[PDB]
């Protein structure tokens, strides 16, 4: 039946009931079969912010570290509640801006220079000297969003780590993460390949290197100790090859949260949001789980004070759609459930009519006047938001249609195009063909030029009797 | 004081504070 495999197929278009914050257990109601293995998951709720999505930090291991009152998570700053980031689907074009609290002169490559959480390094045992956590980080002036490159020679270091965080951590399965186990640990100094300048090779938990970060030996030959003269050059994985799509990014995530050192009163690092580059396959970890900061007290663009928070919040551009936005628990089954990377060129979003035929559905709003790429970007802004306070900007929009005025939209025109953007809340069964039309989600990225067919099974003839 | 293993382990380890030692050797992991 058409009719059938147009629903199941139309399904990954539906943001509000897939774009769900789930967590992982193996006694879930949830679970989908990707390759060789079954995944289990439980929802606990749908519709999460788009734009900015947050759930309630969760934590199952045995000692719920990061649940704690103590545990520092960077979202109880700057959002005023312990947010992990949270959102099932990949969220293609969206990048971290460091931004002036205006929005304006915005950096969308910032990101890239690890974070300054105060954390490295975090001791100092049998050093000649001591040194404040905070020390070896790069400067506050050039503070990222990126997750230190590593911590200690490998992890699982010890066998503790293992048997007593991780495996009893419900989150955690040995087979999903067989790359971070007793048998087979993720090396960050890697000292089974000696160099004749330095006892070990250095490679990094996330991330294909070149990125300026903490300085994890310091300047002496006892590795970790002090001085330190950040920044220092990342270098990248060891083995990142199985890492060949967002769900794989979402995996080191999920898998590596105990590498990370914890102790009452510092950052809990845990459910980590990632980046994965399209283009290159690298995928890099977050140590920061806020996509928006806006305050009066945000720091705009550099700042010294190392207890101040970064003006930031969530851009789309067209030169940033090889960019994925990904959290840790992103669905398995993402391919068939949420919408693609590439904008939907010469259709219109619809609803069935008389069985057979599609209607556009019913535009909430409408924006005169834009580009194609105004249109994705807008309705990005326009969609959904956790943290309470982006309510009054966001509308419940997951989906538009581009009318060009006189451009075919998957011609060349297409790029610098002006027309009408029309702004729907309504959940999508069906599209129209059309020669002058562009299809948006608020999970799409916004590049027309890279624009594409979607699947002949949603295109019906539009009823022209309405 | 609540920590998890692997703020503990540089306290155990034969090598703290990263796990290699003055002479360029690792671990015992777990020396005490």
């Amino acid at each position: 039946s058409t009719s059938t495999s147009r629903a199941t197929y139309m399904d990954r278009f539906n943001i509000p009931k897939n774009h769900v914050d789930l967590i992982w257990d193996k006694d879930g109601t949830k679970s989908h079969t990707r390759g060789n293995t079954t995944y289990r998951w439980t929802e606990r709720k749908s519709n999460v912010g788009v734009y900015v999505g947050y759930s309630e930090m969760y934590d199952s291991s045995a000692q719920a570290y990061c649940q704690s009152s103590s545990a520092k998570i960077d979202t109880k700053t700057t959002v005023g509640a312990p947010y992990m980031a949270a959102g099932a689907c990949p969220n293609y074009g969206k990048v971290i801006a460091f931004t002036k609290r205006d929005g304006s002169r915005s950096d969308m490559t910032r990101w890239k220079n690890e974070i300054h959480a105060n954390v490295m390094p975090h001791s100092t045992t049998s050093c000649a000297s001591r040194a404040d956590p905070g020390a070896a980080e790069v400067a506050k002036s050039i503070e990222g969003f990126a997750m230190y490159a590593g911590y200690l020679t490998h992890c699982p270091y010890n066998v503790n780590v293992y048997r007593q965080d991780m495996v009893t951590d419900k989150e955690f399965d040995s087979t999903v993460c067989n790359f971070v186990t007793e048998s087979n640990p993720l090396r960050f100094l890697d000292t089974t390949q000696r160099q004749s300048t330095q006892p070990y090779t250095e490679y990094a938990f996330h991330g294909k290197g070149g990125h300026k970060g903490y300085d994890y030996k310091g300047q002496t030959s006892h590795v970790g100790c002090p001085p330190y003269n950040p920044p220092h050059v990342t270098k990248g994985m060891k083995d990142s090859s199985w890492i060949t799509g967002p769900f794989e990014c979402s995996i080191l995530s999920r898998c590596t949260t105990h590498c990370w050192p914890y102790k009452s009163g510092g950052n809990c690092f845990r459910s980590l949001p990632a980046m994965f580059d399209m283009s290159t396959g690298e995928c890099r970890l977050l140590g920061y789980h806020t996509q928006d900061f806006r305050s009066s007290t945000c720091a705009e663009l550099t700042t010294d004070d190392t207890n101040a928070f970064y003006c930031v919040r969530p851009m789309k551009t067209a030169a940033s759609s090889n960019m994925v936005y990904v959290t840790s628990h992103t669905r398995p089954d993402h391919e068939t459930k949420c919408p693609p990377r590439e904008p939907l060129k010469n259709v219109r979003w619809g609803v069935v009519s008389k069985g057979k035929y599609c209607k556009p559905m019913n535009a909430r709003a409408s924006l005169s006047n834009a580009t194609a790429e105004q249109c994705g970007q807008r309705l990005f802004m326009l969609s959904s938001a956790d943290g309470s306070s982006l309510s009054s900007q966001v509308r419940g929009y997951h989906w538009a249609t581009f009318v060009a005025t006189d451009c075919n939209m998957g011609e060349s025109c297409a790029a610098t195009a002006r027309g009408k953007c029309f702004f729907y809340s309504t959940v999508p069964e069906c599209l129209i063909h059309s020669p002058t039309t562009m299809a948006f989600t608020s999970l799409s990225a916004v590049d027309p030029s890279i624009a594409i067919d979607p699947d002949s099974i949603a295109v019906l003839p539009e009823d022209k009797c309405v | 004081i609540v920590q998890n293993q692997s703020s503990l382990a540089p306290e155990l380890s034969g090598c703290p504070p990263m796990g290699i030692c003055m002479d360029g050797t690792i671990g015992d992991p777990i020396a005490s």
